[PDB]
């Protein structure tokens, strides 16, 4: 993906699983979860952002 | 083509025996041709027995049937025989025996129709019943289409013989003899 | 593109001019959510059933069958008169015919033209140009028959007589 | 005491069938109008402020539209805008 | 969690085709589709006749008509087997 694109989450235990976020940044290091995704809904913890991978994020 | 006005259906094979191409309503398309042929041949044989039975019944009667049957009857005979069978007479159980034996033959010839429909080696209508061997032996004659022509005549002929005696009390020989 | 039937409304995408009775009349988009072919097959099937039924109301009036001469001319009365056993025979005949349609849908739905069960004994419509007229006529007469049967049925309820008989007595108004 | 017959017979439709038709017309109106406002409020600058401070002119524009809710809602359904597909709905992992 | 036993002669019957494999017919796996179809009609007619003959049930019913009445439900299973065999080319 690329920064600013809209993505559908595929991590089955995510609060936003099968919901749409927008990509904030993508790390280039050896990070396990390099895609930072922000959402408009808050989770049950009141967090509205999370880190993911590339197999659990699909552009829409 | 019997009628040039109405064409013969393509599904009907020209090669198959007894084909005059008379299918004006094209009923061959609706049903399987092999099954239709078998139904025709079976209908012709049953009809042929029925029509001769009508003529023979008037001319000759087996001994003692005269008491159990009215003197002149056709379908009335069937009803009369059944009436005595339902009554409980031992002697008039002819209908059950005819029904039983024809049914048994039909039951044991049942796989033949399905087997031919699956492309089996036997053709429709040939049960290989030629003990004498004279009629169908070797090359044979026009008897193969003779059966079909006589059978078709028998079908309509039975229809005529049965329909007469429904409106009249006259039997086949009697109605032919005197016409009013 | 706009619909021919309703000028101000647009043309529904799923229906097309090739379809036999096309007029562009789909104000609610049934075809949008449901396969065009299935709806076409349903329309023709309903039309055939109604076509037969609509003739069925008028025909006994002119001449009933000899066995059923006693049976009432009024269609609704006739329904109850028929034996349960007789309806069972009719249901079996319809079921035997419907086995062919059962195979055509589900097993071989994608291929063929809608409403085609292979019933062309007279071999009419072999030529494509002739076929186009025959198909269009079938769909249109089935549509008229559907409206006509619904009319005949509700009007038989109000006045208990066959349609020909109702014309004779002119009891056309609620009263 | 009067008893109500509710099996569907037409000689008694004024006890359940017709009050029921009136109810379903009003209830479907309320549902259609509320749904139209939640979809409007999603496209707002602050969608959650539109639900505790209601935009009264727009909400009145919506309450007037409900009189033809059966046709609007069925056309909404067949045009693929009433029902969302199963893969845009968050579900439990199971 | 441990191997689940099945009787000897257990075979795989899961199917995703048009018709199930003929093995689902058990001892009738080799019977033709025509033979099931004719048995289907025969059992339906004989079963319906025998059932009809004893619809007003008495304290003395004919046992052959009772036993013959069980041919009606058996005919349903017969025409299902006829469809399975016709769609397996038998
Ligand atoms: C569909 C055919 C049919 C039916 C339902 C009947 C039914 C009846 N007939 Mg009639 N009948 C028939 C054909 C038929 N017949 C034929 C073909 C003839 C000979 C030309 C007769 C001659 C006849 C006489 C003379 C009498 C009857 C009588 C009767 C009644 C008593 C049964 C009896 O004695 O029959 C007897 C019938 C026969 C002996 C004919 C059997 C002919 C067989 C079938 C020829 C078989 C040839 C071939 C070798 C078979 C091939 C087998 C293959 C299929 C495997 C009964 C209502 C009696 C009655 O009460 O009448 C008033 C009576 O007296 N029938
Ligand atoms: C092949 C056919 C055939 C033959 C050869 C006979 C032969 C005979 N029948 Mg007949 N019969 C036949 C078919 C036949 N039957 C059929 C199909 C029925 C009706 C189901 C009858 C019903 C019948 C009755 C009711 C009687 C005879 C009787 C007789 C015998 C004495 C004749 C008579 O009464 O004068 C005679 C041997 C009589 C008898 O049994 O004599 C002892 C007698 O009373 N027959
Ligand atoms: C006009 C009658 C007629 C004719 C010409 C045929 C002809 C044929 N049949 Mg068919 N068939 C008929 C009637 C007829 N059948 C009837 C009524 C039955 C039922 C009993 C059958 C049952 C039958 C079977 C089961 C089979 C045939 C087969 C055959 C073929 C080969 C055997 C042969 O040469 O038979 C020649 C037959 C005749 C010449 C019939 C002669 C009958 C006599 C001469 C006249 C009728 C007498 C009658 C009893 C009444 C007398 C008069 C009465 C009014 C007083 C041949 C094409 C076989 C076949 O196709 O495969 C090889 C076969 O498997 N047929
Ligand atoms: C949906 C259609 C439908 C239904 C439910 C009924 C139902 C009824 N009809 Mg009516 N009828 C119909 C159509 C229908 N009919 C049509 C189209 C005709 C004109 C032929 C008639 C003519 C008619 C008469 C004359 C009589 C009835 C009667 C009756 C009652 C008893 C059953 C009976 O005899 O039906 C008969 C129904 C038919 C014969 C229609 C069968 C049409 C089949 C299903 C399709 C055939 C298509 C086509 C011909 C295929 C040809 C193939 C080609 C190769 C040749 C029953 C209430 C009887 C009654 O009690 O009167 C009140 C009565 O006497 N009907
Ligand atoms: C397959 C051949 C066949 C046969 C043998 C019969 C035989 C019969 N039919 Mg059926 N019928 C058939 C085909 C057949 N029908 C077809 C193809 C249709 C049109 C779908 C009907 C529609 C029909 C009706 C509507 C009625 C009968 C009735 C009857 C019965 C007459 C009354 C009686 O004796 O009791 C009789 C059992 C009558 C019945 O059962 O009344 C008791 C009756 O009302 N039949
Ligand atoms: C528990 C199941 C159940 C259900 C679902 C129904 C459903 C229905 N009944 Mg009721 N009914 C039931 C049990 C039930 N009934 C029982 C147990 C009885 C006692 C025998 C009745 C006695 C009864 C009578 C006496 C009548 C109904 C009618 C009706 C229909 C009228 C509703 C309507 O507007 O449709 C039809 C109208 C439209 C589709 C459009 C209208 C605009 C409806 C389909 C009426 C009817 O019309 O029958 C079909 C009627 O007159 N019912
Ligand atoms: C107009 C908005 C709206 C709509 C279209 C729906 C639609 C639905 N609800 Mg929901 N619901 C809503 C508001 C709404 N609800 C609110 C505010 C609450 C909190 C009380 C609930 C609580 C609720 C529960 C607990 C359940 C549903 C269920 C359902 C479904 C079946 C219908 C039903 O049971 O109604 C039931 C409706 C209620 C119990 C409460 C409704 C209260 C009012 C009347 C509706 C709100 C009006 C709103 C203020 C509109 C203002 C518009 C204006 C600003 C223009 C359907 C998906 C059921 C379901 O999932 O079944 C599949 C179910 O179990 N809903
Ligand atoms: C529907 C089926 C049916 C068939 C398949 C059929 C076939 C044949 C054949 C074919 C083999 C011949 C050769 C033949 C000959 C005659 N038929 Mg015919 N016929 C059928 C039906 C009726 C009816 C309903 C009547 C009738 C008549 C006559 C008379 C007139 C004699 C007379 O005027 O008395 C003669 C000569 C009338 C009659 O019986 O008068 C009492 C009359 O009622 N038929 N018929
Ligand atoms: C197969 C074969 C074998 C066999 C065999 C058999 C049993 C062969 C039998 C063949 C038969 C029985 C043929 C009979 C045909 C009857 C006809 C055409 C009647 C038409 C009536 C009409 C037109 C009429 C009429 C009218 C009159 C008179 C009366 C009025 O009231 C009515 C009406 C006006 C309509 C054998 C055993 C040889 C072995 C061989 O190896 C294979
Ligand atoms: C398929 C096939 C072929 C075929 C075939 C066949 C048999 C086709 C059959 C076609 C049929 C039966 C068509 C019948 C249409 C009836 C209509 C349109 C009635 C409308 C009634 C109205 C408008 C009304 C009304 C009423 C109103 C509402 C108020 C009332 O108070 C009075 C009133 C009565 C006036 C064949 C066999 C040739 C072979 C070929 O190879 C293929
Ligand atoms: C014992 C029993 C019963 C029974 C019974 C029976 C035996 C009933 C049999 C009934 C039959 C055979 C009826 C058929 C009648 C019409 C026919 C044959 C027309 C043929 C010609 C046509 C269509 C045209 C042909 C043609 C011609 C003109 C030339 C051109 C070409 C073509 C168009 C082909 C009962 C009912 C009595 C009751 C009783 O309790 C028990």
């Amino acid at each position: 993906v690329k920064r600013g694109s809209k993505v559908r989450i595929l991590r089955k235990e995510s609060y936003w699983y099968q919901d749409i976020g927008t990509v904030a940044t993508i790390d280039t290091s050896g990070i396990r979860y390099p895609v930072v995704v922000r959402f408009e809904k808050v989770s049950y913890s009141g967090v509205n952002t999370n880190n993911f991978s590339l197999d659990e994020v699909v552009e829409v | 083509r019997a009628v040039p006005f109405a064409p013969a259906p393509d599904c009907l094979p020209e090669n198959i025996p007894g084909y005059m191409g008379f299918d004006p309503l094209g009923l061959s398309t609706l049903c399987n041709v092999e099954w239709l042929r078998e139904a025709e041949i079976k209908h012709c044989r049953v009809a042929m027995l029925a029509a001769a039975g009508s003529i023979a019944q008037d001319l000759y009667q087996f001994p003692g049937v005269e008491k159990i049957v009215g003197s002149a009857k056709m379908t009335g005979v069937h009803d009369k025989i059944l009436a005595a069978a339902s009554t409980g007479d031992y002697k008039a159980q002819a209908m059950s025996q005819i029904l039983f034996w024809t049914s048994f033959l039909e039951i044991v010839t049942l796989p033949a129709v399905f087997e031919t429909m699956n492309g089996g080696p036997r053709k429709p209508g040939v049960f290989f019943f030629d003990p004498l061997g004279l009629g169908k032996g070797d090359k044979m004659g026009e008897m193969e289409l003779k059966e079909i022509k006589n059978g078709r005549l028998a079908m309509i002929g039975v229809g005529g013989m049965v329909h007469h005696y429904l409106l009249t009390g006259k039997g086949p020989i009697q109605f032919l003899s005197g016409i009013p | 593109e706009m619909s021919e039937a309703i000028p101000f409304m647009p043309k529904p995408a799923n229906i097309d001019s090739s379809m036999p009775g096309y007029a562009g009349f789909d104000p609610l988009g049934f075809t949008d959510y449901y396969s065009a072919k299935w709806m076409q097959e349903a329309e023709i099937k309903h039309g055939r059933v109604c076509m037969l039924a609509a003739l069925g109301m008028v025909f006994p009036e002119f001449a009933k069958f000899p066995q059923f001469a006693s049976f009432s001319t009024n269609p609704l009365e006739a329904f109850y008169q028929v034996s349960p056993a007789g309806w069972g025979q009719i249901f079996l005949f319809i079921g035997v015919l419907e086995t062919f349609s059962y195979e055509k849908s589900f097993y071989n739905f994608e291929g063929g033209a809608p409403g085609a069960l292979g019933f062309d004994p007279l071999r009419m419509s072999s030529n494509p140009a002739s076929a186009k007229q025959y198909a269009a006529a079938e769909v249109r007469n089935g549509r008229l028959a559907m409206i006509g049967f619904s009319g005949m049925l509700h009007h038989a309820i109000v006045s208990k007589q066959g349609p020909i008989t109702q014309i004779v007595e002119q009891n056309f108004y609620p009263k | 005491l009067p008893h109500l017959i509710t099996d569907g017979r037409w000689t008694h439709s004024g006890e359940f069938v017709i009050p029921g038709l009136l109810f379903l017309y009003v209830a479907g109106w309320i549902g259609w109008v509320g749904r139209s406002y939640v979809l409007f409020a999603r496209t707002a600058d602050k969608p959650t402020e539109k639900e505790i401070i209601i935009d009264v002119p727009v909400a009145l524009s919506f309450v007037s539209t409900g009189f033809i809710w059966p046709f609007s809602a069925f056309k909404e359904f067949t045009s693929g805008n009433l029902i969302v597909p199963a893969d845009e709905i968050t579900v439990s992992p199971r | 969690f441990s191997p689940v036993p099945s009787p000897e002669g257990t075979k795989e019957t899961y199917w995703e085709t048009k018709a199930p494999s003929s093995d689902v017919l058990g001892i009738g796996a080799g019977v033709s589709s025509g033979n099931f179809a004719a048995a289907s009609v025969f059992a339906a007619l004989v079963g319906g006749y025998c059932t009809g003959q004893v619809i007003p049930l008495t304290v003395e019913p004919n046992p052959l008509f009772l036993a013959g009445s069980f041919l009606l439900p058996y005919s349903w299973a017969l025409h299902v087997a006829a469809w399975i065999q016709k769609n397996n080319g038998k």
